[PDB]
């Protein structure tokens, strides 16, 4: 019942968002041209949707977005598509040039000309809200906008505002599939950002989601417009308890002191089920004791690392739909006993259930089934410490011959700002090494 | 006279209460709208123990609903029997609480404690000579534990003598649902022990048992767990509100049941409890009640009392009894289990009898036990703590609001002593 | 061996003690410097106490062999107020107060006043800076935008540079000062004026004998580097930024030259950075080159001097 | 926005361009007359990357046609799509050039360089923030090489940051047609290497192969070689001009493809390429494209890449793909040839996807390779030089215009270094 | 599209020219009486022919010639033939006497009275041209006018104008057939001219052309009016790219820096094919790969020396007609491989193609066939160094007895001006000896 603002950086950002918002405007009845076919407006308190919208006059609803990219080319598809009328045409910022996968070029040299126009449409929005929960910062570790420009937007947003909850959904370099020869510089370079100036960093790779689309959804020729919808329903559920009545609610601050065992160790890796096709539905009567079991298969982790080799340190399970709160207990019961699902000792409690009442919602022409239950684990673990290690063996080579250094030092940075990032993805690794040893 | 006020704090407290005040309200014949449609002139005779008069013949209860997230206080208001709380009574801050005990005892509640401490006084002076504050609240969440304990230690400084209740739902490992219970709980209990004189420990594991096995329900929504803790509460105070043949009030029980100053962690229970497919296959007179009542599977508090000994026991009956039934049943179940009742206290069972049943039935009994078995309830908690704290896990979210590290050790020691001093009487 | 690096941590002024910057160094041996638990391995390093003349006694004595017949060069590197202008230019008029450049020019006049009359030697200078990727002259205000070309034997020089003979110290230093007076714009509103552009000083000594008609030459380069500069902590904007962007792409590219030479690879990237092309001979095999980096141990400059070392840490392995 | 200007210089440059601007013009629906008859509102959306507005709804391109013999500039004007260049743009001297590099870099062009350097500025300030200069020119003739390189080193002093292209047709021994190529070329390359950031080496031997074997033509007039180099150029910049699902511009490619400052001599290629008698016997989805694309006989640059290793590679697709096809095909053809892709750089293949095809087709892909194989292109040249210069053959016609003898050695050394520093990565 | 002036000296000159111009005026449609049957003269740039003509008024075209001879007898056949109306009657200079195969008599004594009238009708023609390419100087090493008078005209034209291209087509003494007992004095005497003051010197002997007329053209009783037509089409093709559209053009300056490996070594020896009869046509389907092969037979060299004994140092191949530029490449391919066609090493490049579109044109009552392709190699070589050697063994005898010296020293010259010319045809021989040795 309270509100949270969203930022999108980079074009993977913007296009994750296109689907995000086509879904939100469907969960609440908000047509493409801003209206919700209305009633006699009798009231005394009426905040059915407010968390992702704002009412203005005569019946129009306007979303709270900050779409930002230096590439001037992706936003235009917005500005003339079927979502023309709806956004507020003074939010979608659009620079002049693009950083071209050069990190140093989104930090200062091509981005010093847009922060002052985007901090402004933040602050004109952080004050049309009565009380503010959090900042959802969608971006993409891959390219260049989403690595420098975000490391600028987040630092500004963390010394001006300072103490808010700043979430972060971010696409990570895969281990094999890639589309940029200079990715392992960007990544190691944005690590100083996703430690000092954020709290939850939900990473999501790509080959993983590709699998999750080929094995389960019976679609073998996917596109980006079918990975983004899954990364969209993770977000319609981590923020599904601010927005509907619940039988056991969990609020975007409860999440963190349930989910973060220390100041730094805060990189959970999400999951979601049921993801079933249109005809592989009726052969399943998928009741709760099943969909809580799909979440721990090391073949639905949206981040390609093996959770078996590791140890969980927390969990969080935001069921939703037609779920009554005993079945969940027998379910967590079954899970608590298994071998090869090794919870660490110092967290014998284990879990944090949370339920809602609204069925997860469908998007026409989509590729998911009208299920009546759902779940999105957000399970901190130690296994993720074996994805970042990969990018290290992709950087301690492309840097031993200073390859591609010139494009970077060319726009201000120095040769040191690389070894800093080295040691600072080395400490993170040492620390998930540590907090997993048993005492 | 003999008036009782009522404090709810947390999502629990409120959803318990919205059922409480439906059983109470239908004992005394009260419609939802505050009006009255009783039938026997006996109902409206002590109506002013849980109620207040208001013009035009409306009756409005004495609630103080409290919580830090402004959703609950709306859910209450739309339910059945919601028109009835008079609206000034709610007090809601607007920033949730976040399963962090700190934010209920130092920061985000310390700036809401006064807008409730300033409705207790508004509601403590329309009464001739009141008797105590109830306080129904879950010991696990963030408002309930911290905010509620703060409220209680403020109430016990402007009223250092009146009696003090608490109906605290306790953590249980087999149905745990949060990750920092063993901080919430062991921090709450270091301050319930110094500042109340009776505490009924309900807990959710056992309350689920009692609806799988005995009442034989397919699906226990929460609406049928709260509907049992409501009946225990309605029981423990039925002599204040009806004529009886041996009257017992909160003071009665609170003097007959507490054999030292600290050991006041009771466990409740209720009987009859029949899956009303099975009801025609059992006709209860007194002995059926008193045998179900002492079953290991009607202690709403999760523990098996056989590994312990009842120090003292109380039984508040309701219905027309024949009192030697009561007396000789109690002597019977005191001589059949000579090893489960402590020796150096004789005649352990306090009794009482009211005279109106809960409507629809003909006989009912509310057991209140005080066993040394609770040796185990606070014991498992300590494990789920002395591992977590031993790695400062989850700790920062507490230091961030003012608490110290030391304060945790204080709590720990002060909930290990307690177990030691039930353990002597074993 | 081929290449040698030198670090020198100046002592502390009164502005630092007023602000009370802590002392942040730590030493050990005569090789290891350590700041904040990170080890830096070097060749030769100097405390708040060591005196000026051992600097050059261990740094530039083996200049002797420039005059005796091969090539040589010395870089100097330094952020603001780190002793650069104190360890090179130096107290001009104390025998025990001068810097490094006069601690060379004096050895050269000694050698020329103490050798036999069958031999004759010539002393020549050139003074040009690099700025925004154009090689500017200094001794000639209007000869700008030079280029570079080689000879038949593949050794480069600058096509057009003003060369003035030299025979006396006063001649040398007179050239030095007149050149200094015309680096491109340098000083700010605060005190971050750290030589916004590189500078190169060539000292040519040619020899010929008449007993044997044997003629030798030695080229001796004095390089004054500019200061690395980040683009957050400074906050620059507009024109000055174009300077930043450039300085770096030189030094970083320079890095590679100093790497693969010291490493030992097959071929070395000399073309990509106009300065390394002007030197190309003066760094390589059978040539002696040494870097002279200057670093402050105080705290208000902390995140600076870290870098001031990593650069040098390149030139080793 | 993101505007590109266009410089042609030589008989090549101009006959390439008069076809270029026919493919570009028919992508965006532009008639010959400058008018517009598109059908989809997507064409006219970035029309201003290669065009300018002019009153009455005429569109006129941003050409700067240059050459030293006033015949070419007339041949252009009478062809189809000739009415369109607006006539001030041409700049023609009138004394030919004579396959003598000297006369293009010192004497007969130095007095024409300004009447073009003074139309770039006229055509560099009607644009918001431009992005780069293309420069399509044969590296063998006399205008192209010398005049064009001079033009380029003048352009890179009034614009030291914008990006710089070149589409340079290179000498080849088996279809050589002049006797002083090995002076023209090795003099041009000593100055392309210092003053551009990308150079697509087309050459005519290979471009003839690709029309004997693959496209299976009886007779390749020049009109069907230029019609392939046109499509590569149209490709390398298709994200600036259409909406895409992973956009890549000249800056993208020029940062992902150049692994050091100097090694920027790419080789292009295009696929599909089907003799349209053979077209119904092959239906291409993505994998057919990506397998034709890496064939030894679709490198428009004459060399066999198997004797070398791709340092980096780019692939700019056009059409509706399904992006895992792209990603997994690239991983496939990266793991099948583990010995042809350099190790110490992982994930060598940069990709991109546009969304409108070249009209008439449904899928197309423009490969841009950067291989160490070019080790051989500049190597054979050096032979055909280090014999000729070693006898000062043909030399006088150069000393007669100002050049020195030394300058040749400069070039030679500076194109032997380059080969050395592809050779390390072999 | 630019213009070049022509000089004719000596009577072989004038009669080479008669056919030259009957052919030019046919290639463009210019009737005998100066007119070209015309159109509505709509224009904006119209230079279809200009290179060998100049338009004047009302539709008349006037050629650019300078016909010069001291013999007053040959020109008159012009001045009254069918080419009366057309030339400009103030160009055809005509002196008083003739030099009578006495070289000294065309240099000064009988020629000091015509240079000043011929330099003038040069300069009134070098300034009715916008930009000027070259001077074609037709003459004849044989007689006396064409050896002294030309050595005067060329020196004047080389210190007044100085830096232009000055071409030179010149008939050479044959080894056996001759018609002057005092030829080997003229020749050796004009060598100081065809080194310092000219660039291309296309020599053409006579017995050679006689063969080329008896073996191929099926005419056994030729005349001078059938050698001159072949020496005319060499010139309609070396200047066929200044004058028509081309698919790969080669301009009268490109020629030289393609064709002249040094400052002095510039005596190419031309060739031409197809030369086929009227009935020996249909048994040939003479496509490009054939006519490029006819050019290297040592039996179509228009200068009787053996190219086999020698080494080429350049070539140049100005194809014309219906020739597309791949066939030429397979053709040059075949030629590049053969044995007994020895290109020197230091020119591995080899060739310089060049193509046009206009069919070579026919002259009624002629003796060539309407072919659709053609080619005129201009191949510098070392073999030619074996023709000049011949004239040396025809001069180191007629000079050992000072025979015929009197007629020469009689008109000013001296006995030395003979030994000068001796050493200066000795050096040329030494130098083609040199540039052929392999290094
Ligand atoms: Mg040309």
């Amino acid at each position: 019942m309270r509100e949270c603002i969203s930022i999108h950086v980079g074009q993977a950002g913007v296009q994750i968002g296109n689907a995000c918002w086509e879904l939100y405007c469907l969960e609440h009845g908000i047509q493409p041209d801003g209206q919700m076919p209305s009633d006699k407006t009798i009231g005394g308190g009426d905040d059915s949707f407010n968390t992702f919208f704002s009412e203005t006059g005569a019946g129009k609803h306007v979303p709270r977005a900050v779409f930002v990219d230096l590439e001037p080319t992706v936003i235009d598809e917005v500005r003339t598509g079927t979502y023309r009328q709806l956004f507020h045409p003074e939010q979608l910022i659009t620079g002049k040039e693009d950083a071209a996968n050069n990190y140093a070029r989104g930090h200062y040299t091509i981005g010093k000309e847009i922060i002052d126009l985007v901090l402004d449409r933040i602050r004109k929005l952080a004050d049309q809200c009565t009380g503010l929960q959090g900042f959802l910062v969608f971006h993409s570790f891959g390219g260049g906008t989403g690595s420098g420009f975000t490391s600028l937007l987040m630092e500004r947003l963390s010394v001006d505002y300072g103490k808010k909850s700043k979430l972060e959904f971010s696409i990570y370099p895969a281990p094999q599939v890639s589309t940029a020869v200079v990715e392992p510089y960007n990544s190691i370079l944005t690590t100083h950002t996703t430690l000092e100036h954020s709290d939850c960093a939900f990473m999501v790779d790509n080959e993983a989601i590709y699998d999750i689309c080929r094995r389960n959804l019976d679609i073998e020729r996917p596109t980006y417009t079918n990975l983004n919808r899954l990364i969209s329903q993770i977000v319609s559920s981590i923020t599904a308890s601010l927005r509907f009545d619940g039988a056991l609610n969990v609020d975007l601050t409860e999440f963190q002191t349930n989910l973060v065992p220390y100041p730094r160790i805060h990189f959970p890796l999400a999951t979601y089920a049921p993801v079933i096709s249109a005809e592989k539905a009726y052969h399943e009567q998928l009741s709760v004791a099943e969909i809580t079991n799909a979440c721990f298969e090391p073949a639905n982790q949206m981040v390609k690392c093996d959770p078996r080799h590791g140890k969980y340190m927390a969990c969080c399970l935001l069921y939703r739909g037609d779920v009554v709160p005993k079945d969940v207990n027998a379910a967590i019961a079954t899970i608590k006993t298994k071998r090869s699902i090794q919870f660490v000792d110092w967290c014998p409690t284990g879990f944090k259930v949370g339920i809602n009442y609204q069925p997860p919602t469908v998007v026409p022409g989509g590729d998911l089934a009208k299920v009546q239950r759902a779940v999105c684990m957000l399970s901190n673990t130690t296994a993720i410490a074996e994805a970042w290690a990969r990018l290290d063996h992709k950087f301690d080579l492309m840097y031993a011959k200073r390859a591609f250094v010139h494009w970077y030092v060319g726009e201000g940075m120095e040769e040191g700002e690389f070894s800093e990032a080295r040691e600072d993805m080395a400490a993170l690794e040492k620390d998930y090494e540590e907090v997993g040893v048993d005492s | 006279m003999r008036e009782i006020v009522h404090i709810q704090a947390g999502q629990c407290g409120n959803q318990i209460g919205a059922k409480f005040w439906e059983v109470i309200s239908d004992e005394h014949g009260i419609d939802p709208t505050g009006s009255y449609h009783g039938d026997s002139d006996l109902q409206l005779e002590r109506i002013n123990v849980y109620y207040n008069e208001a013009a035009g013949n409306k009756y409005v209860p004495r609630a103080i609903l409290v919580d830090l997230e402004p959703g609950t206080m709306d859910s209450v208001r739309s339910g059945p029997f919601g028109q009835i709380f008079r609206p000034d009574n709610f007090v809601f801050g607007q920033s949730g609480a976040g399963n962090n005990w700190a934010k209920g005892h130092y920061t985000e509640g310390a700036e809401l404690v006064d807008s409730v401490l300033d409705v207790v006084r508004k509601e403590s002076e329309s009464c001739d000579c009141l008797q105590g504050f109830q306080l129904t609240h879950s010991l696990g969440g963030g408002t309930g534990s911290g905010m509620g304990t703060l409220l209680i230690s403020k109430i016990r400084e402007e009223y250092p003598d009146r009696i003090m209740n608490t109906f605290s739902v306790v953590p249980s490992p087999k149905v745990s649902d949060t990750v920092v219970e063993p901080y919430n709980a062991t921090l709450s209990v270091h301050q319930l022990v110094e500042n109340t004189d009776e505490t009924y420990c309900i807990d959710n594991e056992a309350l689920y048992d009692i609806c799988f096995r005995t009442l034989k329900l397919t699906t226990p929504t929460y609406g049928d767990l709260n509907h049992l803790v409501s009946a225990t509460m309605s029981g423990v105070t039925t002599c204040l509100r009806f004529p009886g043949q041996l009257n017992a009030d909160l003071r009665k029980l609170a003097v007959n049941m507490v054999p030292f100053p600290r050991l006041h962690f009771f466990m409740p229970g209720f009987a009859p409890l029949t899956s009303r497919g099975s009801q025609q296959y059992r006709a209860l007179t007194v002995p059926e009640l008193t045998q179900q009542m002492f079953d290991a599977k009607n202690m709403m508090a999760a523990c098996d009392p056989r590994h312990g000994r009842y120090l003292t026991v109380a039984a508040v009956f309701r219905g027309r009894m024949s009192m030697k039934e009561v007396d000789e049943q109690m002597l019977n179940v005191q001589n059949k289990n000579s090893s489960y009742f402590v020796e150096w206290i004789p005649n352990n069972v306090k009794t009482a009898v009211c005279d109106i049943p809960p409507r629809g039935l003909k006989m009912s009994a509310t057991f209140i036990g005080n066993s040394t078995a609770i040796q185990e309830l606070f014991k498992r908690i300590s494990e789920q703590f002395t591992a977590m704290f031993r790695r400062k896990a989850f700790l920062h979210w507490y230091t961030g609001e003012g608490m110290d590290e030391m304060e945790f050790t204080e709590a720990e020691s002060n909930m290990n002593d307690l177990v030691s001093e039930y353990q002597q009487y074993q | 061996c081929n290449i040698k690096v030198m670090c020198r941590f100046r002592p502390l002024n009164e502005s630092e003690v007023n602000r009370g910057d802590k002392y942040i160094a730590k030493f050990q041996g005569e090789d290891t410097v350590v700041i904040a638990s990170k080890p830096y391995a070097f060749d030769r390093v100097f405390q708040s106490s060591t005196s000026q003349e051992q600097v050059y006694n261990d740094c530039a004595k083996k200049v002797k062999d420039v005059l005796e017949g091969y090539n040589g060069t010395i870089f100097a590197y330094g952020q603001t107020s780190s002793g650069k202008t104190h360890t090179m230019e130096g107290k001009l008029h104390d025998p025990e107060g001068m810097g490094i450049i006069p601690r060379i020019v004096q050895d050269i006049f000694n050698y020329i006043y103490s050798m036999d009359e069958n031999l004759e030697f010539h002393i020549k200078v050139s003074y040009f800076e690099i700025y925004l990727d154009k090689i500017r002259d200094l001794l000639d205000v209007s000869k700008t935008n030079l280029s570079v070309h080689e000879d038949k034997n593949r050794v480069p020089y600058v096509k057009g540079c003003t060369e003035r003979f030299v025979c006396s110290p006063d001649e040398v230093m007179d050239t030095i000062d007149e050149g200094k007076s015309n680096r491109h714009v340098a000083v700010t509103n605060m005190n971050e004026h750290s030589s916004r552009s590189h500078s190169i000083f060539l000292i040519n000594v040619k020899q010929e004998n008449t007993q044997t008609e044997q003629k030798l030459s030695g080229k001796l380069y004095l390089v004054d580097l500019a200061g690395s500069e980040k683009v957050s902590k400074t906050g620059a904007e507009g024109a000055v930024l174009d300077e930043a962007k450039n300085i770096n792409k030189s030094l970083s590219a320079l890095g590679n030259v100093i790497s693969a030479l010291a490493e030992g690879s097959t071929y070395v990237p000399y073309r990509d950075s106009k300065m390394t092309r002007i030197l190309q001979d003066s760094l390589g095999g059978n040539c002696r080159t040494t870097i002279v980096i200057c670093c402050s141990p105080s705290s208000y400059n902390e995140s600076e001097t870290k870098s001031t070392l990593l650069f040098g840490q390149r030139a080793k392995t």
